[PDB]
């Protein structure tokens, strides 16, 4: 029917697609890792530091020869486009029956004597059966049996002092009810799985707000401005413009935030420019129709654009070519509206019969066509006024008019039950 | 204050002189429209929050006819209101009205505006589609409109300009004083001006003889009540409490709406890119469908209180427009009322 | 129109109502007798939970509205009573309360869901222009018409 | 000995960048106008508690503080940290020394501190008109610092204004801390001026100017004008 209708937005699509990420190339020690010739026993877990490198997970994770592999605030199929912060690895051995201890949240008493996890844990844990490599009658690893309190997360204990159970002392003696601490695995090439050794490593980090050494193989790109493209800064992927800004970071700063909780600036990882994001053009479109009834014609209003920049809002040729009558034109009129496209400006004023907004409506005039107006307030009038006339009416006319008003609506009612859950008695 | 009446049962006070009266009555008539578009709201540019927001129906469909139906009750309101008569009386143009000075609330006959003084003073004290498809550049980027248009949230402008608001209110205002109450119930009839004045002294129940005895005491106690309104707006900040109030009460909703943006509702993240980049669709949809869920329900109180407020003002502008037609085209008997 | 309107905006909302029950509000199916056939109750409660969760925010959604286009008809019938008790029952000396022009008296007629006012008014017609005085001197007195 | 804080010990939060702002922030902090424990020095150092984060501060003109002892029992049966400040580098180190009652530097360099270090697992090597600032921190097995300088003019205590502190390093050392004690240089080695603040979980908002300065905060529990502050989320009432 006749009016004007909200029907979708506009969104320019983005240009090009680039990826920025520094230029380092030296490979990550995971050879010096896995492949080590003794482990760590689990009371004594080791901890090494991982920086400034390239990391190719995917290796790790395809040719695998693994048990276990279990990422926990991250995909492993991701793991090859981000950037990394504070990569560590930890290392120890352990039972098979015990491998389920190593989690956020578990019980035991290798989770509450040994190595405990925490619960906003960001890393991944892998672990594979190594009783060719430990065993004999191997009685190099020990673990922990009875502590006084549970460890906090991420915190190592290594002391042997003879743990007191009864209520009399025990001064540096194995007495009564006086216990040695640590108490040694007893592998055997001949143990049954669930007893047989296990080789255990847990990579952990952060992810996407410090600056960043180590990454993933992939490759950079140039760096384009003014244009809207798909970018890519050590992993945190978006759309936009860029341009060059005034903010001045401190070292310890990548990103800047807005009051949305967005992204607005960024620091380059070769160049060391700040630049500032700002996504593409969009808006609302407004379609002004006649009845269908009427005809096929439309105009169209971009609400609050310039008319010139038009073809940059909406896009050129990626769209069908019947958006291009709506594009530009002769018909293209710029009111404090928006831009007003595929009606005729005229110069008369009339009563308004679609309203477009500021002083402008719209009509279905003449064959017949679609024009845009001022409108009318009414017509110019003026009184003769002076100081000793007055006028008196000499007849008059009685008038009937109508006045309509509404007083009641429908009364309805709903059934929650039937509307709900239909005849389910389990609903 | 503490008082006494002096009654007696043969006791009557009759007054012996009187006093001419200026008072000022402010009403708000509209408010801001505004549009939400809900898919750059609660998903940005992410096709998978957007291929997920097609489970929830018909919500946002919803959204956008109600706050449809707000903006064009608005323009309805301010037609209602100042649209009353339909000749545009011209001002009169030599200025003669028995003593009686009315250029300060006329409109000023060598500039070609039509605001008169006393609306100047009154545009001027209100602190309230030009920074739209401005902040591209970063100092820009510290204000407030920037960061509701980059997440679709719009401003309307009103159908009717302000200098068409004051072209109105000229003609009745012209009217009133070249007719009396004459062109309100049909063509304008003119009549001087203090004889205008004398029947009604005569409607309150003065005698019209009062009025002329005392022509020019009369005209100079009206011209200084004017120009007391004039200076006790000219210099005093607080006057237009009940217009600020509606401006003031529109920014902090659309404020509120935008710093709910920032909550994760129970997710990872509150960063809906920042979850895409990190997983997988299978684990991934569990974040997107809290984030989608708590985003919803801000939106729908958003337009609950809207639709409450935009009520309030509705019944404000029915108490203008039969102000306007009873005080303004009349004289009237109810009392305080005008 | 402002009739047809309040007929429209209902039979609107009670049909926006029914669709909504084909939204699975992320549920494997928006039938319950689908997600019943086809699983067991420790698990089948986690989808019938999210499908109760939607059907109770549409239903909430609906009597809201409601009542808010119920306050504004309440306040459209204390006008039509306040015309009819005014115009109807008395002649008015409100500027433009009932009609245009100068009352003299107002007839109802029933509508649907509604009432039409048929008001009669007093429209002076043909001016003409005369000379005007507001006072006579006779006698050294000054002399002010009656009416 | 005790003088009063008045604004002491906030610090950066966060590593992103923010600008004309207002943020709200629970962490824990050093509370506004706490008395905090002054020790002099004219012609001891005790061991003090940890207590979930500490505020140090430590005016000086010539030299005399030089880092830090942290562990749990400080007699060999356990593990603890060392941090000692050289004449161009630090040297951090994780490791169970048996350390002397009353540790020193001589006049040159005598590490009269421990007596046997042994099982040694974490090393780390880097690069009145003088204050310096710092907050110490220990929570899930890092070992967080936060640092500032700048030039005191004042007669005997801390001045009035604001200064937050940057981040310096963390440390994994993965160990269980109770006390801590301070290492001077002696002026003549004999083997026989600073402050002192304890960190509470508060809640504060603060704010950033135009270039990302913290210039301004609000403490939330210190007293009802505060409260009403931090409730409308502005710092004019
Ligand atoms: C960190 O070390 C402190 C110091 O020994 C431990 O606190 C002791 O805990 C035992 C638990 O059996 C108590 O009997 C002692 O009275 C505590 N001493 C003090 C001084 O508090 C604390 O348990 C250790 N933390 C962990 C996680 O083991
Ligand atoms: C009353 O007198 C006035 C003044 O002479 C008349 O106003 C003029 O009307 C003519 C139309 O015939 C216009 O061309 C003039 O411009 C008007 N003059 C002014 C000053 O406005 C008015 O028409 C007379 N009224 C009647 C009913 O005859
Ligand atoms: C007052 O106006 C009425 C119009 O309603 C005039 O009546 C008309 O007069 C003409 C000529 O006599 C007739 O052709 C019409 O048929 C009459 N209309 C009706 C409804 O009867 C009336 O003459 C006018 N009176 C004066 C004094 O001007
Ligand atoms: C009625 O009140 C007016 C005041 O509004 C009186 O007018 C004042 O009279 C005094 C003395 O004659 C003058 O000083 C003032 O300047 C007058 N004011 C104005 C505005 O002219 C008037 O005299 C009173 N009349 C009676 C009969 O009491
Ligand atoms: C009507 O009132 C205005 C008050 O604003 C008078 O205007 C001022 O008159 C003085 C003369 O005493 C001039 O010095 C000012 O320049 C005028 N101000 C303006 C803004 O024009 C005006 O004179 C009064 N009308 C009559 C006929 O006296
Ligand atoms: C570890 O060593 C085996 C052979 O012993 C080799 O096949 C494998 O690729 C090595 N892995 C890494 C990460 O170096
Ligand atoms: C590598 O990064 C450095 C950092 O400034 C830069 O100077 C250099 O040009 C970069 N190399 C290439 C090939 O871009
Ligand atoms: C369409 O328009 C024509 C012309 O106005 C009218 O006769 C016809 O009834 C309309 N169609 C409907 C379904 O009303
Ligand atoms: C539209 O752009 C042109 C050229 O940049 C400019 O002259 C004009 O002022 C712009 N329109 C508005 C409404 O500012
Ligand atoms: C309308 O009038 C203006 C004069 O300001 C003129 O420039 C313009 O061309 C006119 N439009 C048409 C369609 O004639
Ligand atoms: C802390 O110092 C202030 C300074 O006047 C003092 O009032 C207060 O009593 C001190 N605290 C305690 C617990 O004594
Ligand atoms: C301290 O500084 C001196 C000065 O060169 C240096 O030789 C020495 O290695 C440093 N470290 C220690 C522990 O003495
Ligand atoms: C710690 O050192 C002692 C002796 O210095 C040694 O016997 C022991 O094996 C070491 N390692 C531990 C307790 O893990
Ligand atoms: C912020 O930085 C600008 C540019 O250096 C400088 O002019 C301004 O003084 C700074 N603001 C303050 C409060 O120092």
């Amino acid at each position: 029917e006749k009016g004007i209708y909200q029907t979708s937005n506009f969104r320019v699509q983005p240009t090009e697609s680039i990826v920025r990420f520094p230029n380092i190339t030296n490979l990550c020690p995971f050879g010096e890792v896995f492949n080590a010739t003794r482990f760590a026993s689990v009371y004594a877990w080791n901890r090494k530091r991982i920086s400034n490198c390239v990391a190719d997970y995917s290796v790790l994770y395809n040719s695998a020869s693994f048990s276990t592999f279990k990422c926990y605030g991250v995909s492993p199929t991701k793991l090859n486009d981000l950037c990394f912060t504070n990569v560590y690895a930890d290392s120890f051995v352990i039972r098979g029956d015990e491998v389920r201890q190593i989690a956020p949240g578990q019980t035991g008493k290798i989770a509450d004597y040994n190595y405990k996890l925490p619960d906003d844990f960001t890393g991944c844990v892998i672990a594979w059966n190594s009783n060719n490599l430990d065993s004999k009658g191997n009685y190099n690893y020990l673990y922990r049996l009875f502590r006084k309190s549970n460890l906090k997360p991420f915190e190592r204990d290594i002391s042997t002092e003879i743990y007191q159970a009864g209520s009399t002392p025990c001064n540096g003696v194995e007495g009564f009810n006086c216990y040695f601490p640590l108490q040694s695995y007893g592998f055997q090439p001949t143990n049954g799985v669930g007893y047989q050794p296990y080789r255990v490593v847990v990579l952990s980090f952060e992810l996407l707000h410090a600056p960043a050494t180590v990454c993933g193989p992939k490759k950079s790109t140039n760096l384009v401005k003014n244009k809207c493209v798909n970018f890519n800064f050590n992993g945190l992927t978006g759309t936009g413009v860029l341009t060059e800004s005034n903010k001045k970071f401190l070292p310890f700063q990548q990103f800047g935030r807005d009051i949305a909780d967005t992204t607005d600036a960024v620091r380059d990882p070769q160049t060391l420019e700040i630049l500032d994001i700002t996504p593409c053009s969009f808006g609302g479109v407004s379609v002004i129709t006649p009845g269908t009834n009427t005809s096929n014609q439309v105009a169209v209003l971009y609400q609050d654009v310039n008319c010139t920049e038009v073809p940059v809002a909406i896009h050129a040729d990626q769209l069908t070519p019947t958006w291009r009558v709506y594009s530009t034109g002769s018909n293209v009129f710029q009111t404090r509206a928006g831009c007003l496209i595929g009606a005729e400006h005229v110069n008369n004023s009339y009563e308004c019969d679609i309203p477009i907004g500021a002083g402008i409506c719209a009509s279905y005039q003449t064959s017949q066509s679609i024009i845009a107006y001022t409108m009318s307030l009414g017509a110019e009038n003026s009184v003769a006024y002076s100081n000793n006339s007055i006028a008196i009416p000499t007849n008059f006319t009685i008038s009937v008019t109508t006045e309509i008003l509404p007083v009641s609506m429908t009364k309805t009612s709903v059934d929650c039950t039937m509307y709900i859950c239909g005849d389910s008695t389990e609903c | 204050a503490e008082n006494s009446v002096a009654y007696s049962n043969n006791s009557i006070a009759i007054p012996t002189n009187f006093t001419i009266s200026v008072t000022t009555e402010i009403l708000p008539v509209s408010m801001t429209k505004t549009s939400v578009d809900c898919t750059m709201y609660i998903c940005g540019d992410s096709t998978e929050c957007s291929n997920l927001l097609l489970q929830y129906g018909s919500f946002c469909t919803q959204l956008n006819r109600a706050l449809t139906g707000i903006a064009v009750e608005q323009d309805k309101n301010t037609q209602e209101v100042f649209a009353q008569v339909k000749q545009i009386y011209k001002t009169p143009p030599i200025k003669d009205f028995g003593g009686f000075n009315f250029s300060q609330i006329l409109p000023d006959p060598s500039k070609p505006s039509k605001r008169s003084f006393i609306e100047d003073l009154l545009f001027n004290k209100v602190t309230l589609i030009k920074q739209y498809g401005d902040c591209l550049g970063d100092i820009a980027a510290r204000d407030l409109i920037c960061a509701q248009k980059f997440n679709g949230l719009t401003v309307l402008p009103p159908l009717l300009t302000d200098e068409m608001i004051a072209q109105y209110t000229s003609a009745l205002l012209a009217g009133t004083i070249t007719s009396g109450w004459t062109f309100g119930a049909g063509a304008a009839l003119q009549i001087p001006f203090a004889m205008q004045m004398a029947y009604r002294f005569n409607g309150i129940g003065v005698t019209q003889n009062v009025l002329y005895e005392n022509q020019k005491l009369i005209a100079n106690q009206f011209n200084s009540a004017i120009g007391k309104i004039q200076d006790s707006l000219s210099s005093t900040a607080s006057a237009l409490g009940k217009l600020q109030d509606v401006v003031n009460q529109n920014a902090q909703a659309l404020n509120t709406l935008v710093k709910q943006l920032s909550s994760n509702f129970g997710a990872i993240s509150s960063v809906l890119n920042d979850i895409l980049s990190r997983l997988d669709p299978p684990e991934a949809e569990v974040q997107i469908d809290r984030l989608i869920t708590g985003r919803l329900q801000s939106l729908q109180t958003y337009v609950t209180q809207q639709l409450i407020r935009a009520a309030e003002i509705r019944a404000s502008a029915n108490l203008a427009a039969t102000k306007m037609s009873e005080c303004v085209l009349g004289q009237s008997k109810r009392v305080d009322f005008c | 129109g402002k009739l047809q309107d309040v007929v429209n905006q209902n039979a609107q909302a009670l049909n926006t109502l029914v669709k909504q029950l084909s939204s699975n509000f992320g549920a494997i199916s928006s039938v319950l007798n689908d997600i019943l056939s086809r699983l067991d109750p420790p698990e089948a409660e986690v989808q019938i939970d999210r499908l109760i969760t939607g059907r109770l925010q549409s239903l909430q959604t609906y009597v809201t509205q409601q009542l808010i286009r119920a306050a504004e008809i309440r306040a459209s019938a204390n006008l039509a009573a306040t015309k009819m008790s005014e115009c109807v029952l008395g002649q008015s000396k409100r500027v433009d309360f009932c009609g245009k022009g100068y009352h003299l008296m107002s007839f109802p007629q029933s509508a649907p869901h509604g009432v039409v006012f048929l008001h009669v008014t007093y429209v002076p017609a043909q001016e003409k222009n005369f000379t005007t005085a507001p006072a006579i001197c006779h006698d050294g007195k000054a002399h002010f018409p009656r009416e | 000995a005790y003088t009063n804080s008045f604004t002491r010990g906030v610090y950066y939060p966060d590593k992103v960048f923010r600008s004309s702002v207002l943020h709200s922030t629970q962490d824990l902090f050093l509370p506004f106008f706490s008395n905090v424990t002054w020790f002099h020095a004219i012609h001891d150092n005790p061991v003090l508690p940890f207590n979930d984060g500490v505020y140090f501060a430590s005016t000086e003109k010539s030299n005399i503080i030089r880092g830090w002892i942290f562990g749990t029992t400080l007699d060999s049966k356990t593990q603890s940290l060392l941090i000692v400040n050289n004449a161009t580098n630090v040297v951090i180190k994780v490791c169970e020394f048996q350390f002397c009652n009353d540790p020193f530097l001589g006049v040159e360099s005598e590490f009269r501190v421990y007596s046997s270090a042994n099982n040694c697992t974490f090393e780390y090597v880097s690069q009145f008109k003088n204050l310096r600032e710092f907050v110490f921190k220990n929570i899930d097995g890092y070992f967080k610092i936060y640092s500032k300088h700048t030039p005191i003019n004042l007669v005997r205590d801390l001045p009035q204004g604001f200064s937050a502190l940057e981040p310096l390093v963390d440390l994994p050392i993965g160990i269980n801390i109770t006390r801590f004690q301070t290492l001077l240089a002696l002026h003549r080695s004999y083997l026989t001026a600073y402050y002192v603040g304890y960190l509470q979980p508060r809640t504060f908002l603060l704010k950033y100017n135009e270039n990302g300065t913290i210039t301004d905060a609000v403490d939330c529990a210190l007293d009802p004008l505060s409260e009403t502050k931090c409730t409308l989320k502005s710092f004019t009432v």
